[PDB]
This record gives C-alpha cells, structure tokens and sequence, in this order.
RNA sequence: UCCGCGAUAGCUCAGUCGGUAGAGCAAAUGACUGUUAAUCAUUGGGUCCCUGGUUCGAGUCCAGGUCGCGGAGCCA
C-alpha cells in the first residue's frame, strides 16, 4: 500500500504524511542524522532520520544499497541552503516515522548516474539493474507515451488493430529470412516476416477499409550501427484513398503525437520532390536544419580550359555543383585538407575551392589556384547565382552525378554541423515523386521500391518512355533521417502487366514469385495505399538518445546476440532430432 | 575421410632487371614508370632471358634436390587479357628448369614429413587492374617480373601440413635469398588443389582449385572450410563440379569466381624467339659449392653437435644471419646453452625495439663474445653479467665481491622500509633483497639465503 | 601478412633502464547533526590474456598462441 511516488513529491503536499516504497539508491551516514535516497519509477526523493526514534535508526543503520524498503514519514520543507537542483522533488524532504525492509539486496554490480565508468558490455550483461537508472526508465516510459498517443490517434480515426501471424512462408529476392524448422513438416520451414506488407494487402482485399498494426519485424542481414535484428514497425494501410489523404492523416498523426508528448508544434510539412531534393541537397533524406544548399553550375563551364570541370560538364552522366559556406573564409588549410579527405571517402577525385574576399576587383579578388583557367564573366555570374558575398568560401564538386550528390551532400551536412550553421528547431518534411526505374549495374531496368508501386502516368505514357515516369511513393524525413515510408499500390490489370512487360519478367517468374499475390489481386482488390514507420528510430529521435539500443528494453549487440541471456545458446540432441535437422560440427584431423 | 591436396606456389625472384626486359623490379606508386619497350610488347621487339634469374632457378633446383634437366625450353601460354601485353605468357611446358625434388617439412606432430615437388619452372608476371572510374586502369609495372612456379606433388594431405609446407618453402627461399618472402608486399603467392575422398572407394569428390591465398592462417582456414564443404557435397551427392574458387577472410566463405565449363586450351608450343637454355653440370658444380646450409638441417645440426633443445635450435635457426651471428659467439667458446641464451633474451629486446632486418647492424658478435669472455675467464659468473648487460649493449664499447660485508648492509635495509613488521607473514621476501641488491650493485645466491635466514 | 593501441580486484585504470598486484569507486568495521557523486581512518579481496622459455627472482624480457578497436595490403 503506497501513498505517493517518491519522484512526485511537490512542495504542495507539506504537512501531510506519506508512505513510499522503493529502492535504496545511496545512503549517507552522519551519525546524528541519516540520509536515504529512495528511488522509484518516477524518480528519487530524500528521507531523513533523526535518532529521536532510535528504533527507526536501528532500521536505518542496517539498510544498504538497493534494499527494497517501505518508509512512512512526514514531508518537511528543507532550508534554502539545502535545496537540490538535480532532484525533481529536491526542494522537500521526508522525516521517517516508521521503516520496513521489504527485501534485502546484494551489492549492485555497477553504480547509477555518472561518472560511474560502466562499459557497454557490462551494462548489457546486467540490463535488469541498468534500467533502474532514471534516465533509461524515462526513455522507455517516453516510448510508452508515444505508442499510447499513436494508438489513440489511429483508433479515433477508424483504424482496426488486427494481428497478423509471424510464422509465414519463406521466399528469396528481398532479404534473408529467419527460418524455423518444422516439427510437423520435416524438411519445411516457417519464416519471420520482414513487414506485414503482403498481409496488409490481403487485409485490404478482405474488405477492412483501414488497417494499422504495431508489429515485430525480423531481418537476417549483417547489421549496421543503430540497426538490430528484431525491430518494431508501425504498419499502416488504407483503402479508397489517394496519396494526399494518406499523407494528410499520417502528417496529422505525427503533429498530434509531437504535441501530446514533447509539446512542440510543426506548422505544416513541406512536400519536396525527389528530383528537387537531389538537385539542391544530393540526398533522398535532406536535413532541413542546415540552410546550406547545393547549386548546379556545370552549364557555363562546358568549353573551359580547366579539365576536371569541363570533363563532367560535357558528360551527361554527371554534374558540377557548388556549395557556398558563409563567413568561412577564415577557415584554416588543415580543416580544408580534412574535408578533402572526407569527400574522398565518397569517391570524389577532388574538392575544388574558391575563397571569396573582394568582389569589386574581379579575378585579383578571388584567391584560389583554379581561378586562372576560368573567365571573369562566368565567375561573376556564378558568384551571383550561389548567393555569395565578402568573407565566404565556395566549394566545388565535379564528377558523376551519384558521386557529387553524395560527397557534396555529406560535406554539406558535415560542415553544416561543424560550423553550427543550423536552427535548433525541429524540421520535418515529405519526400515525394521518386523515379520508377534504375539501371542494375550490368544493364537493363529495375524498380527501386517494388513493382507494385503506382506510377503517376498512364500505362501508355509508361510504355512510351519508362524513364520519364514518376512513382506515387513517399518517405517521411525528420532531421535528415528517414522515419519511414510507403506508397499506393497498383490494382490495375493492364497496369500490372505494363510494368511487368517493361521489366523483362515473363509469366514463369510472375507465377513462381508472385503467384499467390496476383491470385489474391485478381479476385477484386480495391484502391489501396500504405506506409510504415520505424518505431524504434522514432522513439530514438523523440528521446534524443544516441543509439537505438537505448530505446529498446532488452536489445542485442551488433552481432545479433544478447549478452544477458547468453542467447543464442546450445540445445540438446533430442530437441534437435525431433525437429528433423542435423548439425555439422565434426572433428577434423 | 582422406583429403588429398596440392600446392601451386608463385615466388617473385629478387632480381634487379626483369626476366626479359631491362626495367627494374621493386616499384612504388608511380604507374607505367617501370616499363620499357619490351614489356609493352611493341611490334618487332624481342625478349632476352635474364642471367641471375636462371641462376637462382637452378639454385633452388639444387637446394631442393631435384633432377635438373640439361636443357629447358620456354613455351607460350596463349590467353587474352588486358594485363597480358603480347597475348601469351612465356612459361615452360616441356622440360622445366627443375623437376622432381623433395622438401622436409617440420610440423608439431612428431615426425618431420617429406613432401614432393613435381617441378619449379620460370614464368613471367603480368599487369594489374585497379578500382577506378566509366572504365578501368591497367598498370604494367609488375608485368615482366620474373616468377618461379614451385608446383608440389599431391603428397601433401592435411591443412596444417600445407601450412607447414608453405612455411618451409618460405624459409628455404628466405635462406637462398631468392625472394623477399614478405607476403604483405605481394611477393610470395600460392594456390591449393584440394580434393577429398572417402577411404575405400576409388571414386571421389571433384577437384577444387582455390586461387589467390595470402597468409598462412588464410591457407589453413580456407583449406579446412573447403574440405568440409566437399565432404558435405559428396555426402549429399548432388552435383560435383570443378570450379575456380576464392576465399575472403571477412566471411570465411568460399565463393566461385569462374565456373570451369571446359579445360582451358592455352595452346602450348616451344617459343621461336627463345632458344633452349642448356644447363651444364659445371654450373651446378659451382652453385652447389655456393649452396648455403639448409635451415631444416641447421636446427638439426644445432641438435646434434651443440647441446641444445628443439625449441631453441629452431628459433635460433629462424634466419641465416642470426645463426651465423650465434655460431661466432659459440666460436668464442661461450657455453652453447648460455651463449644462445644471451642471443635469445637480452639482445632480443633491443632487436625488438627497432626490429632491424639484419643483426649485422646493432651488435657485433665479437662484443657479446667478449662479454661472455669476461664472464667466464676474467671474472666469476653472477652479478658482473647484470650491469655490463645494461651498459655495454646500448652505448659504450668497453669491457664481483663475495665477502661477509653484505650482512652489514642487511640491517640498514630493514631500517629503511618498515620491513620489521612485514616479517610476520611468509609471503614473498624479494623486497628485502631488493634494497641490498640496489645498494651493492653483489652475490645473489648468498644474499637470498642470508636474507631468508635473517627474516624469520 | 603487416603497423599502432589494448587484456591487470566488483567497476575504471596506472605500473621506469627486470625486485610482495597500487589508486579512485565499491565493500566491511569505526568516527562524525545537513549531506545531497558526503568525508576520514582502518580492514578484506585478485590467475597481471594462455603456453613454453630467460633470470637469484617475473605484470615487466624472449618465442609461439587467443580476443577486442582501427589502419595498411591483396581481391590473376
């Protein structure tokens, strides 16, 4: 029977007695006065003991670290010189009337709060006492608040929380499936889903107008930092809706969520085309906090003596883009070399530059080794175009389109953060209008997303010139990171056959790879479209956490194993035999 | 299961000029700077065989105890690839330089097994392709570089044995001074012809040729992971196909670069430009006199005549320079075990400090020889070693009490540190001898007993 | 294969040109009436990454292995 939470002791409850249960954080013994810091889910509070009731003192001297205790006392208003900023309840104390030790505790491996030098492996191995730390708990509770808000919104807007099975059928092409040996069907396997995509589409076929699900997803790929094998995703699919409606509902959701939890507001989300994003940022996930923008200038540098510019300037398969960084002419050559080496890692042969100091003197007003091979007029209209003035530096990326886009895009974000050139507000956005196809190294055409993505044009303008086709696909970006995305699917016979014809796939593969899907599609599928969010990263952003493991209760390391439960582990030969499988760890000479 | 493997080792000979060209061998980042007209296969140009190339060839032939042919003819290996300029690789089809030899490889399972080498002929290297823009870039700096293809008889079995053979080849070549041996720079390379078979049936699994294998660890792991793969393949039956596989140390998996659809017809025939080189028994008579002492037999010579253990003999015979350097000090008459001892531990530390390629640089054998000379005859053995060890090796080059006095030193030490209180428990009494040794340097053997008697 | 760094109490980490594994924190005992990352005194604890070798003696020096981070090289 608890009266109040430790970390919810405001100043208003003065003159009231309270009973609070929790753990013993740290204990201070002064002899004449004993201090206890009791901690629960809401935070820490201080309880003070004077030996005027020396029995409680006897029940105060034995108490050690992390003891689970229940204390009843009165909240006394602490002196002005004793107030604590770090403690949220740190302007009041509680004098302990009676104490009881609910349970004893062995010494906690590691200490809570810094600079206790825990290392990540030890923190993961004893994760059950690590989550006692108020910061981790705040992160997880925040996650709970997020899922709460999202569920409330989606429920209120007529979506149905329906569960889809995890054990499904394995198939290649997309990614490595986690397999599950079948006890009842020897030689056959179940497979963990990569996304409830197919199932949600079936649910659209099934007549359910609006579907949502917070589902578990599994990928057997080698992983990146901020990447885990088991990750949670917010799946959403709707019927009889176009892209505007879907983006509307979803955007509204994100705003309402950010205002419910963090209490921030987002105005409106600008819709930016893929083409524009690639043009002025060189990335499909632009960081709209950094105002710095890439500006194309290769057209006026075609017939020029300097050859690393003119080369790609006359080559259609690439461009020459410039990047103005303001007030950064004072930058030292060391940093310049560092940046050249940085853009080096994305394939750029070189990072050309111009330090712009005095515009009215022309060429002797532009200190740089490149200025000699380029005419004064072109220079001046370039400087005019990029928006540069006195005191600035202009960088130059001149190569194949992909390379310059990536290298200058990254140089953009890097020098963006390094010089603190951003507004510290939240900056959300939508990326729309992707291309339909791309070349696949060897040749030919292929769909980037899925062959089921709706093109903006008709199957005739499509079979005309497939390269001019834009897709009805959409990704949502926040702080330059991709929160998620989806698209409206094709339900048209002649259209599905059009994209099928244009990709080189005959009916053999159509049947072998997508037969059951096409089957389900043939029996009367409605206009439907969807999107999915990576819930983990969303919570990671909303918390301000460094890694994704910080927003997952019991995460796994980069090699897919978790050190706490020592999984994966070994299994006895019996269970191995009953599942119709064999090992192959045989002794060699 | 019985695993029969083979090894095709390409060794880069350390010659100044190329085998048929006049360009240098060792090269830097500068591309096409080490290529004259001959290497570029210009029309009308002609090749001329290198002297020290064939010299080192028949040298390796003599070292490996192989029947060397009196005559050897260079043949053409016609295949088309951008790295190969003239469209054919000047190798040797019939009558190689050296043929049918044997190498004694020392392993850790007792017996030092004998392995066979079917041949070891002279080849030529080609260009290198690089990751760049688009198109690609071919550099002919290593093209025209003389190569020695040591092909081993398929007598080699287990993977550990294979590693032993690669190490033995590496050691022998290092001793002969033919190749650098440094696999990191890309001098010594090898391929493995692994094929497994169930004991009892003359039928067996398909042959697997794993090409481009760097380190010894890579060799072992790849050969194992290929053997087990073939075992599974024959157990299941399936399709046993002959393929050209590769190994990446990152995933420890074997991937097939090219599937061998058919036997590559390289169209071998005697080269009309190169006349058959005749190696007469006089060449071999002089070169055999020039032949250095084999390491495998050197550690055994360190076992037989000089009192030594297998370990110390092997690690001392790890290189010719160290071996000679040590043998000189032994020539001083410094005790075998103790002289070798001084070679191993003491100077070895400073040798680890710089890791100087040749021990001819840091310390002369006459100096350490002089030290042991002072330790044996001029002075008694003990503390005199300890200080001279510090002073003599590093800087200056210039070359003992046993009384009762140490007792007078033993009391004051007890007064320095609070050692009177630490006497209660046995533990370790080295700290007591420390102060006395530092105050004197004298006579540790007497000091240990005296301190032990004085403690409790 | 090669270069640099690293493995040492519950946690973190130091250790010379070779002589009982120290220090902070934690733990145990004791002291102290305002701390709040309490302090101070005292006590207890450990296989110096594994093996072999060197020396009177090893965390330290020699040789050969294991593991973590990053770089180089190779990828006819």
């Amino acid at each position: 029977m608890r009266s109040h939470y430790c970390g919810q002791l405001n100043e208003s409850l003065d003159g009231q007695e309270v009973t609070l249960c929790g753990w013993v954080h740290r204990r201070r013994d002064h002899g004449g006065v004993i201090f206890l810091d009791v901690r629960d889910r809401e935070g820490l509070a201080q309880v003070v003991f004077d030996p005027d009731r020396a029995e409680t003192f006897a029940k105060a001297d034995r108490v050690r670290s992390e003891f689970v205790v229940k204390i009843t006392g009165k909240v006394r208003l602490r002196p002005e010189g004793a107030r604590n900023p770090n403690m949220a309840s740190g302007s009041i104390e509680v004098l302990g009337y009676e104490l009881e030790v609910l349970n004893q505790a062995e010494t906690p491996p590691f200490p809570l709060d810094e600079y206790s030098d825990v290392g990540e492996e030890t923190r993961l191995r004893y994760r059950f006492i690590d989550l006692r730390r108020p910061e981790m708990a705040a992160k997880l509770k925040l996650r709970a608040r997020i899922t709460s808000s999202i569920r409330r919104y989606l429920d209120d807007n007529g979506f149905l929380d329906v569960e889809t099975p995890i054990l499904g059928r394995p198939t290649p092409e997309g990614a490595r499936d986690y397999l599950v040996p079948s006890r009842t069907y020897p030689g056959h396997f179940f497979a963990l889903p990569q996304s409830p995509q197919l199932f949600k589409q079936l649910l659209m076929v099934a007549g359910f107008d609006r579907y949502y699900q917070i589902a578990k997803c599994f990928r057997d790929e080698d992983l990146r930092a901020d990447r885990q094998p088991e990750f949670t995703q917010i799946d959403i699919e709707t019927s009889f809706l176009d892209e505007s409606d879907i983006i509307g509902i979803t955007e509204k959701m994100v705003r309402q969520l950010f205002k419910e939890v963090l209490d921030v507001e987002f105005d409106e989300f600008p819709h930016m085309p893929f083409e524009e994003a690639m043009r002025r940022y060189g990335s499909d996930k632009p960081d709209l906090r950094i105002p710095l923008e890439l500006v194309d200038v290769a057209d006026q540098l075609k017939e020029v003596e300097f050859k690393v510019f003119s080369g790609p300037a006359n080559d259609p398969k690439g461009r020459v883009a410039a990047l103005r960084v303001p007030g950064a002419a004072s930058m030292p050559r060391s940093q310049i070399d560092d940046y050249t080496k940085f853009v080096g890692i994305y394939g750029a042969k070189g990072l050309a530059y111009i330090k712009v100091n005095e515009r009215a003197k022309g060429v002797e007003g532009l200190q740089s080794p490149i200025v000699k091979f380029i005419p004064e007029a072109n220079l001046n209209v370039i400087l005019d175009r990029v928006g540069a003035v006195d005191g600035d530096i202009v960088f130059f990326g001149a190569d194949k389109a992909k390379i310059v886009c990536d290298a200058l895009g990254a140089l953009r974000i890097k020098v963006g953060h390094d010089l603190k050139l951003l507004t510290r507000e939240w900056a959300p956005m939508w990326v729309v209008d992707f291309p339909m196809f791309e070349e696949n190294d060897d040749g030919s055409l292929s769909a980037l997303h899925h062959p089921f993505t709706s093109p903006k044009c008709t199957p005739a303008e499509l079979e005309a010139n497939p390269g001019a086709a834009l897709s009805r696909a959409y990704d949502m970006v926040l702080n330059g990171t991709e929160l998620g995305g989806g698209s409206i699917r094709i339900h048209d016979k002649s259209m599905q056959q059009a994209v099928f014809r244009v990709l080189g796939i005959d009916e053999a593969e159509q049947e072998e790879k997508f037969g059951f899907l096409l089957d389900a599609l043939k029996y009367g599928a409605p206009p439907h479209g969807g999107l999915a969010f990576g819930l983990d990263r969303l919570v990671m952003l909303m918390t301000g956490a460094s890694s994704i493991r910080e927003v997952i209760a019991f995460p796994k390391t980069q090699s897919a194993g978790d050190v706490m439960t020592q999984a994966p582990g070994s299994v006895d030969g019996k269970a191995l035999r009953e599942l119709h499988i064999r090992l192959r760890e045989q002794p060699k000479a | 299961w019985e695993t029969v493997i083979g090894l095709e080792i390409h060794a880069q000979l350390a010659t100044q000029s190329k085998i048929f060209s006049g360009s240098s061998t060792a090269f830097g980042a500068a591309p096409n700077t080490q290529a004259s007209l001959v290497d570029l296969a210009m029309p009308g140009t002609l090749p001329v065989l290198n002297e020290e190339a064939v010299r080192m060839a028949c040298l390796f032939g003599l070292a490996i105890d192989a029947r060397i042919d009196r005559q050897n003819v260079f043949a053409r290996k016609n295949y088309f690839y951008p790295d190969l300029p003239k469209g054919y690789q000047t190798s040797q089809m019939d009558h190689p330089i050296v043929g049918k030899g044997h190498l004694d490889i020392t392993l850790e399972d007792g017996t030092t097994k004998r392995i066979g080498i079917t041949r070891a002929h002279l080849e030529e290297d080609a260009g290198k392709s690089l990751h760049e823009d688009g198109m690609s870039g071919i550099d002919l700096n290593r093209a025209g570089t003389p190569l020695l293809e040591i092909v081993s008889e398929p007598d080699i079995r287990s993977a550990k044995e294979a590693v032993a053979y690669v190490k033995a080849i590496h050691a022998l070549v290092r001793y002969l001074g033919i190749c650098d041996g440094n696999m990191a720079e890309g001098s010594l390379r090898c391929d493995c012809n692994v094929s497994v078979r169930p004991k009892g049936q003359a039928e067996f699994g398909t042959r697997a040729e794993i090409k481009n294998v760097n380190s010894f660890r890579f060799i072992e792991k790849a050969i194992n992971h290929e053997i087990q793969r073939q075992i599974e393949l024959i157990e299941d039956g399936g399709k046993v196909v002959q393929e050209t596989r590769l190994y990446d140390p990152n995933k420890d998996e074997t991937r097939s670069m090219r599937g061998k659809e058919e036997a590559n017809d390289y169209r071998y025939f005697p080269c009309p430009d190169l006349l058959p080189v005749v190696i007469e028994p006089e060449y071999l008579a002089k070169l055999r006199e020039q032949l250095p002492e084999l390491p495998v037999q050197k550690r055994e010579r360190f076992e037989s005549q000089y009192g030594l253990s297998a370990y110390d003999a092997s690690v001392l015979s790890a290189s010719r320079e160290m071996a000679d350097y040590f043998e000189k000090v032994q020539g001083i008459c410094g005790d075998a075990k103790l002289a070798a001892n001084w070679v191993m531990v003491e100077l070895g530390s400073l040798l680890n400090k710089d890791g100087l390629e040749i021990e001819q640089s840091p310390v002369s054998a006459e100096q350490l020889g002089g030290m042991i000379l002072r330790i044996k005859d001029n002075t008694i053995s003990g503390k005199l070693a300890k200080m001279v060890f510090e002073a003599m090796a590093n800087g200056e080059g210039s070359a003992x009490x046993x009384x009762x006095x140490x007792x007078x030193x033993x009391x004051x030490x007890x007064x320095x540190x609070x050692x009177x209180x630490x006497x209660x428990x046995x533990x370790x009494x080295x700290x007591x001898x420390x102060x006395x040794x530092x105050x004197x340097x004298x006579x540790x053997x007497x000091x240990x007993x005296x301190x032990x008697x004085x403690x409790x």
